[PDB]
């Protein structure tokens, strides 16, 4: 492989494959805090070139972290197709990037293609996309997973319902709840970040979010964020099962600054099959975001899109109902404006796509970025038109508990009918039955709590 | 008229025709999520809009300011820093937050008994009204709990600037068993008063990971109240000490 | 009316109508330069309160340049259907704002609603959407013109070809045209702007484009954009007419700058209905944008969102086929970044869609501005969602005489698909004729200059 | 082996099965607008985007490279400076670049002729390339054509940190009857040596619009080359002095 170009009569030289994956990306404060990041314009665009110029092979054969010192690593070369893999070894990145964009690629030639990919080759086409081709290219490779919905058809678009309070009291859980699904949010899940680590208080929630879901006959999930550990032992105890989740990270250093064994998300599978309450196939849960190997100490001199783009092969290994990436979830030193959280969050949701996973996206920031409500919108639109499989729900996006801001409820229901958006089918004929929605638009007594009642 | 930042402001409740009025008020009082504010369309109604931005024009100034030096020299704290010198460095350099100052290290092993069994450090981190509206109230009851029926307890001292993982840093200089970090996490919207607390058994710089500490969060008036907080933080390092387990090892 | 509020316990006062409207802005690099913009973020939100408890009555009856003064005052404040401001005088602004966005107004009810504003009231009902307003709100107030392509259709999306050169070389004009019809681009106008100010010049233009028209039967409209008295002289002297186009401003002074009197504009309107090759009724064409009024010391102290509305209102009054603002043309000096140049494309397309003309957007930036060519692609898509009319088209977005880059033709395409818009109904049939598109979407042939030949 | 700079880069063909590939490279030859690079999908093909994105990074630097002023001293030129100071500053407020400096009216005044018929006046504006490419190409004929077959001409100098509007300024202060300007244009994507004449006749701060301006814009070799250009400014000149009429009031 070259690791050198020459570009306006000056030698643009990279030491490897590493470093030519760090420089390629858009500016980012997490980059240049990593210590990564390219010196100027002129050798971004170098590294840009050197990128797009390497095979699939090049990329493949040098992992960020070696195969023999990462399990993570093992596990996205371990999951490789190699028939697939040998069909596009000798494909520059430059020819992966025009073969995805391609209107003569279908969803069924992707489908086998991208079996013959490693998380890092996915990253590196996404280095090479303009914002434009993120959108365009996420949009024409849909994936489409099935838990009491069915999430990421072409012409659908779903939400999760994130009903958090300070205390975990019921009753504030529950008033959310009545107002997401008042706006036709949830069909994603109704998913709950607890304050207590508790099997106790996870069956309090659990039993709160199924007793609206029981109450009504609402085709969907419940979910509670806490550490899958304990997930797992309130479901195996006699909690409702819905969707188990569990934050991820792109090494085994970063699965282990999360208390992660790979055989927890073994474990959760099987969890799952014997106890929860899925109609569907999948049930699993994941999320995910740039700056979390950084934070870790855990990104052995990569990138942080490189190290995002490894939770998505780690993500794919389970086959889980829903991904996303919270995109500014944690500030402004790996995300820092408008213009580096929206470039994020479309090179996410491309990656994992590309990678073959159920991906949405918390578009979010915090409040010590550069920042506000405009960008949430801004790029719930964007990533919308590029078929994001679902976003957040929260009453105006005030989480209370979080300390962060996401999307409306109100953003979901104008996502749908900007775009001409559905819910998920099952979820739609539950709105339609509660009189919420008539052919995609919420009706007169929709956005009302009180119908509930 | 209205003030967006009143209490008539926050409860108010704009859902145009009701199905039944009277759940709208007993759903907006039980929670201080923005509920029940109604719609234009599918778009938020002016009045929620504007009470939104009126939130965030305040939460912004709650990130950058400081509490003074001579606060935390009329607490009778020490004051010691880590490597940033200011706040527009330590919102885009976590690594030097993370990390003692030169002066740090030696401050504190001038001024600091020497191997506590529960050592209690405080920072303004990302929110100073965190620290500084809750100090009095949780403090006292805490540094009482641990020694008075008890132990060996480290000296108080506040860090400047601090994130975390300085904790590491912290336990290992001062020789300490349990380090208990009571810090200002990222402010809300309508909200900045919120404390957690971080917790470590014998921490060790290349070696603890984040897993190994237990986490206490939400310690406000809306949360959890901080002087029964400082109860559980007590019984807490009381377990952690007990069966010598970090964080996830700890059982139960 | 209340000029005060008290926002936290703090009383902020402000002087007039025109400070609330200047101060309640999104920040931007030029309401700062005119020493108008807000102090801080909280006086921001005060100017947006007292601007949202401010009646229709109070703004309409407050310009910001007097109506004895000013011809673009009393030629807005004349047009003023008085049946319609007196049903909505005692609306506040923002119950005005909650009436747009409500899905139980129609676009019947907007039609004699907006009949009773002033282009000023229209920047108020602006200055207190956010990002999903502007763009939902915009959307549900389609305007539809006809040349001889119909354009505004919702499920419809349009683009000028703009064919510039620095010579006004007529070769390399032409093959940027065959290179734009390849892509679909064409079906809002075939538009140059030339080098040379001269009649035998925009003649030998004109034959060039029309050539092309004449030749392949092309339903379209040609341009030359030059000052419209040279415009009128080209056409009286038998060059081909077919859109008529002047760049405006918002105040008399501005039009001064420019070089227009009012009565060319009625002028142009008469040659068109005597000369030009349209089978519509529409032919006028305008061209606005942020900052052009502070730049000639024509604002009077006005913020540049309120002086461009009061572009819209100007050109109103001559029914023209299509406007476009060019939203970051001139340069950092009026919006600086990325987040300010989306937010005014937002604003000034609501603004235009409101004040009901067939508004478009050239999304664009220069090398001078904090942007780049990803910016273009956020803000033409999110514009797109907004039911824009059209944008630009050039190779790869680079002008190689305007210097400045805007869309490229591959954009028109990419929205098209991404979202399944078609071109105007006339052009699309063409299209399908010459092999390039078939179902909205362009064929293998497509993309190909050499197709023409 | 590609260099993104290079001359086969800027003429690369990427349509991929072409209708007539010989028609295809006589488009490319008629024009530097970037035809002919075909697509993937609808969007840019990669070596077009990298192109584009190489040339994006030369075109940002163009802006704010300065002229060295010991090429201004060396030229034989007066450099004189308007109110502002920074490159920085130049980019973001027109109103102080519009008008000179308080030291710039007092060497004006004492070094430079007073009432001429033609006076040159010479900026970097946007572009510094715009006049260190085209200068001993333009000045030396210009200045030339004006004085043979003439009148009084003027003495030429150099405005650091121009915008167009400084003419009116300069107009009043030397009394001037027709004041020309020369000035770099804001850079474009491919090329930066971009150069626009702006004209007024007798310009008075208080009176004259931009529409009294005559402009030519686009004067480089790969516009209207800098040796013909200058002829084409000196007629402009004797036109403009004998109906004495400035820009939209001239004939015809
Ligand atoms: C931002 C954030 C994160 C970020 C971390 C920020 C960063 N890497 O810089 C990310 C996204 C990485 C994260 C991940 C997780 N977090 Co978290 N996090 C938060 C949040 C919103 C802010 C905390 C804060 O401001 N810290 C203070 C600042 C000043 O310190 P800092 O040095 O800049 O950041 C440190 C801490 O934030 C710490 N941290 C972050 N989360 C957690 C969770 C636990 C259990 C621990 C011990 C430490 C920890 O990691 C950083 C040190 O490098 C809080 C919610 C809240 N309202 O506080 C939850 C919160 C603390 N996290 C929570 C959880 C459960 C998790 C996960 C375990 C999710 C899961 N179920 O798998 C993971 C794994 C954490 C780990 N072991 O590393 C829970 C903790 C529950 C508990 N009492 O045990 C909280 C309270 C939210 C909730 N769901 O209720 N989180
Ligand atoms: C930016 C720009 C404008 C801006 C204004 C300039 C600004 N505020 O920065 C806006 C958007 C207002 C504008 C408007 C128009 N412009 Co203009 N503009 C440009 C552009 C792209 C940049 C010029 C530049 O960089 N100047 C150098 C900088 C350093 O000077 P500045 O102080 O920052 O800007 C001053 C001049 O640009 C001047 N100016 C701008 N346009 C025009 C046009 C004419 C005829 C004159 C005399 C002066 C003038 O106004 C500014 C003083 O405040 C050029 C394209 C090019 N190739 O250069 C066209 C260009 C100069 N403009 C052009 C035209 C025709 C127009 C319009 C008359 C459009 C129309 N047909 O109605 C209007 C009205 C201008 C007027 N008479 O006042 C033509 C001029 C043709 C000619 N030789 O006569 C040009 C050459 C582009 C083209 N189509 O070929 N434009
Ligand atoms: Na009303």
């Amino acid at each position: 492989m070259k690791l050198k170009t020459t570009l306006f009569g000056n030698v643009y030289q990279f030491k490897d494959v590493k470093e030519v994956l760090a420089k390629a990306n858009e500016l980012r404060s997490g980059d240049v805090l990593a210590g990564v990041a390219a010196a100027s314009s002129q050798e971004r665009v170098a590294a840009k070139q050197v990128l797009s110029e390497m095979t699939v092979a090049d990329i493949r054969n040098n992992p960020v972290i070696a195969y023999e010192d990462d399990c993570v690593t093992r596990l996205i070369q371990d999951d490789v197709n190699e028939t697939a893999y040998n069909q596009i070894k000798n494909w520059s990145i430059s020819e992966l990037r025009e073969y995805v964009l391609s209107d003569e690629t279908s969803v069924d030639d992707i489908a086998f293609t991208r079996k013959g990919l490693t998380s890092e080759v996915v990253a590196a086409v996404a280095k090479i996309c303009s914002n434009a081709d993120l959108i365009y290219g996420a949009k024409k490779m849909p994936v489409i997973k099935k838990a009491n919905t069915t999430i990421g058809i072409p012409g659908t678009f779903s939400a999760r319902l994130q009903p958090n309070d300070t205390r975990d009291d019921v009753q504030s859980i529950a008033a959310q709840i009545y107002e997401g699904l008042s706006f036709g949010v949830g069909d994603a899940v109704i998913g709950v970040n607890p304050v207590t680590d508790d099997v106790e208080n996870l069956s309090r929630v659990l039993d709160t979010i199924y007793g609206v879901i029981d109450k009504f006959n609402i085709p969907t999930q419940g979910c509670v964020l806490a550490h899958v550990t304990t997930q797992i032992e309130a479901i195996r105890r006699g909690a409702p099962g819905g969707l188990i989740f569990q934050s991820i990270c792109g090494s085994e250093k970063g699965l282990k600054e999360f208390g992660v064994e790979l055989a927890m998300l073994d474990e959760a599978r099987a969890v799952g099959a014997e106890f929860n309450r899925i109609a569907g196939e999948n049930c699993l849960y994941f999320e995910t975001g740039q700056g979390s190997a950084l934070s870790a100490g855990a990104n052995f001199g990569a990138d942080q899109v490189t190290m995002e783009a490894r939770n998505y092969g780690l993500a794919r290994h389970y086959d889980p109902f829903i991904v996303n990436t919270v995109v500014g979830f944690i500030g402004p030193e790996y995300l820092y404006n408008d213009r580096q959280i929206i470039r994020a969050g479309l090179e996410d949701h491309f990656m994992g796509k590309l990678s073959g996973i159920s991906m949405g996206c918390d578009c979010c920031y915090t409040n010590h970025a550069d920042a506000d409500q405009n960008l949430n919108e801004n790029l719930m639109i964007l990533l919308a038109t590029a078929g994001c499989n679902y976003i957040m729900g929260m009453p105006l996006g005030d989480d209370i508990m979080l300390n962060y801001q996401t999307t409306a409820f109100h953003d979901t229901a104008t996502v749908r009918q900007l775009l001409n958006l559905r819910p998920s089918p099952e979820f739609e004929r539950w709105l339609e039955s509660m009189g919420i929605m008539a052919n995609g638009r919420l009706t007169k007594r929709a956005g009302d709590p009180s119908l509930f009642f | 008229a209205l003030d967006l930042g009143s209490a008539e402001a926050k409860a108010w409740i704009g859902v145009e025709n009701p199905h039944r009025a009277d759940v709208l008020t007993e759903l907006r009082r039980s929670t201080v999520a923005r509920v029940c504010t109604g719609r234009a369309g599918p778009r938020p109604r002016t009045q929620a809009l504007l009470r939104f931005l009126a939130d965030h024009s305040r939460s912004k100034d709650t990130v950058l300011k400081e509490v003074p030096e001579e606060w935390v020299k009329a607490q009778g704290l020490l004051e010691v820093r880590s490597e940033i010198s200011d706040k527009n460095l330590y919102l885009t350099r976590p690594d030097m937050g993370r990390r003692l100052c030169a002066e740090a290290v030696e401050a504190l092993k001038a001024q600091c008994v020497a191997n506590p069994d529960v050592q209690v450090v405080i920072s303004d981190g990302l929110s100073t009204d965190a620290i500084t509206v809750n100090y009095e109230e949780i403090l006292p009851p805490l540094m009482a709990g641990l020694k008075q029926a008890g132990l060996k307890v480290g000296t108080p001292f506040f860090v400047r600037y601090g994130r975390v993982k300085i904790e590491d840093q912290i336990g290992e200089i001062l020789g300490a068993k349990v380090v208990i970090l009571l810090v200002g996490e990222r402010p809300g919207l309508g909200q900045s008063e919120s404390l957690s607390c971080y917790a470590v058994y014998s921490p060790r710089m290349a070696t603890t990971v984040e897993a190994d500490r237990t986490c206490i969060s939400n310690i406000h008036q809306g949360g959890t109240p901080p002087v029964e907080a400082a109860a559980v933080i007590v019984d807490l390092a009381k377990r952690m000490l007990e069966q010598k387990a970090s964080g996830i090892n700890m059982t139960r």
